[PDB]
Formats: structure tokens, C-alpha cells, sequence
């Protein structure tokens, strides 16, 4: 919007309903589902002459998984699978104690390279940060049981 | 060899938590996998 | 595999420990890698493709350890599976 | 745990390398400030000593 | 200001009015419905002093 | 009924569409209250329209009975 003048002084209109994307460059990790324009006047009780106005352009943007996914969720999935293991490990091997330990500290390291890449906003656990959460637990408790 | 078998039932009292154990987090692994993603992948498709 | 389904066998340790490296791998690799999404590189393709074999070799250890740990006192032995282990793999 | 599973010690000593790796993550977070210990960092020093 | 000095340039905080009575505005202005919170810090007191 | 509504440019008054029947006023402060003061929001509706924690809302079933607070009744 114009910053200084009103709407009763400059008046700005939408040249079309959605942007132009006909120039647009394809993303690699977003896909705009959908864009869109409206002009919005607002009145306040100073000055019932004096419309404010805008413009507001937004894109509805939906990310592609393929990455998080793959490098993320997979050896996730991975070290999980790996612990209902040690209960079929016999004890007289030795090796059960060994082994939830290596994939409680492999599950640590890679929580040490996915809480980096999980946003920080402290609104809402990200899915994948409750994902994460429900394997650690697992992991506490299959190593507690054991 | 009394002795022996007492610490035999012990030992197979184990190896029954063990085989009970493994199908329950198997079991509670799969869920798990399935309640997170479920949702999302129901409401992308 | 070489190593003996036997007390102070490392098998499962080895396999681990091989796959906790692996994982020190990926943290490097994803240093390395772009972040976009439109195809997998060769080399998360490779890393996936080891990842996973290392946990059916971590898988097929337990198993053997399992197999070979067993005691007349726990276990009754299946016969057709003797036979076959012992004599039909053999002779195939 | 039982001694005979001759895994005592290998429990204690990789919590301690998991505290080490929390440690690391947790120390590029703040600015090296002497002004006092992060509530956090206490937590890990107390966790690491015990 | 740097360029002038309470000799020259007298500061003061915006004074608004209600009721036909006027008050000083002492704290930091935002907007309630559109001023997006922060992820990881909620904004507990805004004065403003001269 | 009549009512002020916000939906022309400028405020003007409007008959309520069919199944519309109270004037309603609502007014809510923006990061232009510093100078503007409250945003105003004039029209009618069915029923008594839903208030947020920092939005005043009035509801009136008499003509011409939401005015801009510039403007007499
Ligand atoms: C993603 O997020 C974005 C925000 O970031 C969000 O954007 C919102 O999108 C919705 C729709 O998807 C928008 O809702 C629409 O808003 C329109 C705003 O119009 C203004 O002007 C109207 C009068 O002008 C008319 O005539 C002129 C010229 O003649 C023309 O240029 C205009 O386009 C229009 O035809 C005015 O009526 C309207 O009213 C607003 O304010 C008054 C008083 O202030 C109040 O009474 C209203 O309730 C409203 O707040 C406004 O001033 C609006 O025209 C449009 O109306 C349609 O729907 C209503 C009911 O749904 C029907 O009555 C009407 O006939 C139309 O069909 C509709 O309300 C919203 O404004 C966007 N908000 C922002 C901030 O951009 C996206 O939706 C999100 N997308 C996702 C999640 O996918």
C-alpha cells in the first residue's frame, strides 16, 4: 500500500486478480498452488472520509517431501525397526545391552542433525518432532524393559 | 543339578518375556508409525 | 558373518557400530547435499541402499545368535528344519 | 544390571558420550557469557559429574 | 539525537487523548489484531520512559 | 431495516437484505490507532455478529442506528 497517501488522495487498483506468474521460475522445494489479489479499504473513527487502502498478494505453497523424507524419516524409520530387535537377541549372547545402547546413541546423533533443520517456532511439535519424541521413548523404554 | 533347573525356570521365565516382548513393540512400533502420518497422508490424498 | 555365533562374538556389536558410522556418514553427506526436493542423489541413493542392508545383516545376526544361543533345556528341534540345515544344504 | 552381563560399565560410559553430544549442541546456542551457568548447562554438569 | 541536544531539540513522548482528556502514550505501540506474535518470545512489558 | 453499512465507499446507508435484520457497529483497534483510532467495521446481519477478546461489537434493530462515531444518528 502507499505509505503516506490515502485513499482519498491516491487511489491504487489491482491490475488483474492474480499475479503473474508467466514469468515464474520453478522451485525446487515449493509448489504455489494457488495465488490471488484483493484490494482492501479500511475506515477508522478519526476520519470517516479518508479510506485506507491496499493490496494483498498471497501464495499458497505446498512443500515437496521427497527431501525430508529420504534423509529424515527413512533412518528414522530405520533405527525404530532396529529396536523390537534385542528382544528376540538372546541374553546368553550379551549383545542385547550392546545393541539398544548403539541405537540410542545413533538415534542422539541424528537427533543432533534433525533438530537443526525442525523449525524453533514454539508455537506447535512439528509432526516429525512428535515422531522423533515417540522414538526416543521407545528406545527408553525397550532399553529399560530390557 | 537342582540348582541347574532352578535357575533353568528363571531362565526360560526370560525367554517367554522376551518372545512376549518382541511381537508387543513390533506391534507398538507399527502403530506408532501409523498414528503420526496416517492423518496428513489421508488428508494429501 | 565370519565372526562366531558364540560367547564373545561381536557380530550384533560390529553391525551396530558399522551402521552408527553410517550414520556419522549421513550428518557429513547432509552437509554436503542440496536441500531441494525434485530427485535423490546417487550418493543418498547408495547411502539409503547401505543403510538398509546393514539392518537386515544387523537382522540376520539376531537371528543366528537366536538359532545358535538355543538349549534343549528352552527349544524342541524341528526335524525337517535339521534335516535341512544339516544335511540337505550340504548335499545341495 | 547384573554383572555377569558384563555391560555395566558400556551403559555409563555411552550416557556420558550422549551427555558429551548434548553438551556440544546445547554450547553453540548461548553466547560464552561469564556471567552464570545456564540452567541447562548445570543440569548437564550435575548429570555429567553423577 | 546526535545533532541536537536538550538545549536544542526537547524530547517527549506522544501524548494521545480520551474523553477529551489526554494522557502520554508510555508504552511501545502494537496492534491486536495484526501484529504477528514471534515464535519463541512473547512480549510480557512495553514501557516507554523519557 | 436500514442500516449504516461499511461495504460502499464512502458509508452509506443501505435497506437489509431479505433475512437480515439488525445494525450492528463493530470497531477494533490497529497499528494505526496511534493517529486513525479504531477501525470500524458498519453493516447488517441476520444476528448479533461474534466478538474477538479486542473487538467491540454493538447490535441495534432501530433504522440508521450504527453511525460512524463522526456521525450523529
Ligand atoms: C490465505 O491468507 C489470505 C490472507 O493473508 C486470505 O485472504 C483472504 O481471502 C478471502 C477470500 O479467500 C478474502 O475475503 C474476501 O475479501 C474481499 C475484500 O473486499 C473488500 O472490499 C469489498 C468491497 O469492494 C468490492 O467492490 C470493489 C469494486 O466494486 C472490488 O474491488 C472488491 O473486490 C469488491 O468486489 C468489501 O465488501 C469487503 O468487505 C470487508 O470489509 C467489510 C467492512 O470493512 C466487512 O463487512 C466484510 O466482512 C469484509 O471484511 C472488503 O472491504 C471481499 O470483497 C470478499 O467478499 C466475498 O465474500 C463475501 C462473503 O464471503 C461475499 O459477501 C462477497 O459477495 C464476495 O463473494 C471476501 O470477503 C479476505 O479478504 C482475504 N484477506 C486478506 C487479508 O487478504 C486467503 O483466503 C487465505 N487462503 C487460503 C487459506 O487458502
Amino acid at each position: 500500500g502507499t505509505w503516506t497517501y490515502d485513499g482519498s488522495v491516491v487511489a491504487i487498483n489491482p491490475e488483474s486478480d492474480q499475479p503473474d506468474l508467466s514469468n515464474f521460475m520453478e522451485s525446487g522445494e515449493w509448489v504455489i498452488k494457488e495465488s490471488r489479489g484483493w484490494k482492501h479499504s479500511v475506515t477508522y473513527s478519526c476520519c470517516p472520509d479518508t479510506p485506507y487502502l491496499d493490496i494483498t498478494y498471497h501464495f499458497v505453497m505446498q512443500r515437496l517431501p521427497l527431501y525430508f523424507i529420504v534423509n529424515v524419516i527413512i533412518p528414522c524409520l530405520l533405527f525404530s525397526f532396529l529396536t523390537g530387535l534385542v528382544f528376540y537377541l538372546p541374553t546368553d549372547s550379551g549383545e542385547k545391552m550392546t545393541l539398544s545402547i548403539s541405537v540410542l546413541l545413533s538415534l542422539t546423533v541424528f537427533l543432533l542433525v534433525i533438530v537443526e533443520l525442525i523449525p524453533s517456532t514454539s508455537s506447535a511439535v512439528p509432526l516429525i518432532g512428535k515422531y522423533m519424541l515417540f522414538t526416543m521413548v521407545f528406545v527408553i523404554a525397550s532399553i529399560i524393559i530390557t | 543339578q537342582e540348582s541347574n533347573n532352578a535357575a533353568a525356570e528363571w531362565k526360560y521365565v526370560a525367554m517367554v518375556m522376551d518372545h512376549i516382548l518382541l511381537g508387543v513393540f513390533m506391534l507398538v512400533c507399527i502403530i506408532g508409525t501409523l498414528a503420526v502420518f496416517a492423518g496428513r497422508l489421508i488428508e494429501l490424498n | 558373518y565370519f565372526l562366531p555365533a558364540q560367547a564373545g562374538g561381536q557380530k550384533c556389536t560390529v553391525s551396530i557400530n558399522v551402521l552408527l558410522a553410517q550414520t556419522v556418514f549421513l550428518f557429513l553427506i547432509a552437509q554436503k547435499i542440496p536441500e531441494t526436493s525434485l530427485s535423490v542423489p546417487l550418493l543418498g541413493r547408495f547411502l539409503i541402499f547401505v543403510m538398509v542392508v546393514a539392518t537386515l545383516i544387523v537382522m540376520n545376526c539376531v537371528i543366528v545368535l537366536n538359532v545358535s544361543q538355543r538349549t534343549p533345556t528352552t527349544h524342541a528341534m524341528s526335524p525337517r528344519l535339521r534335516h535341512v540345515l544339516l544335511e540337505l544344504l550340504p548335499r545341495l | 544390571l547384573p554383572a555377569d552381563s558384563g555391560e555395566k560399565t558400556s551403559v555409563a560410559i555411552s550416557v556420558l558420550l550422549a551427555q558429551s553430544v548434548f553438551l556440544l549442541l546445547i554450547s553453540k546456542r548461548l553466547p560464552a557469557t561469564s556471567m552464570a551457568i545456564p540452567l541447562i548447562g548445570k543440569f548437564l554438569l550435575f548429570g555429567m559429574v553423577l | 539525537s546526535l545533532k541536537y541536544t536538550a538545549k536544542e531539540i526537547t524530547l517527549s513522548l506522544k501524548q494521545d487523548a480520551k474523553e477529551n482528556r489526554t494522557y502520554p502514550v508510555e508504552w511501545i505501540i502494537i496492534d491486536p489484531e495484526g501484529f504477528t506474535e514471534n515464535g519463541e518470545w512473547e512480549i510480557v512489558h512495553r514501557p516507554a520512559r523519557v | 431495516i436500514v442500516c449504516h453499512t461499511t461495504a460502499t465507499s464512502p458509508i452509506s446507508a443501505v435497506t437489509c437484505p431479505p433475512g437480515e435484520n439488525l445494525c450492528y457497529r463493530k470497531m477494533w483497534c490497529d497499528a494505526f490507532c496511534s493517529s486513525r483510532g479504531k477501525v470500524v467495521e458498519l453493516g447488517c446481519a441476520a444476528t448479533c455478529p461474534s466478538k474477538k477478546p479486542y473487538e467491540e461489537v454493538t447490535c441495534c434493530s432501530t433504522d440508521k442506528c450504527n453511525p460512524h462515531p463522526k456521525q450523529r444518528p
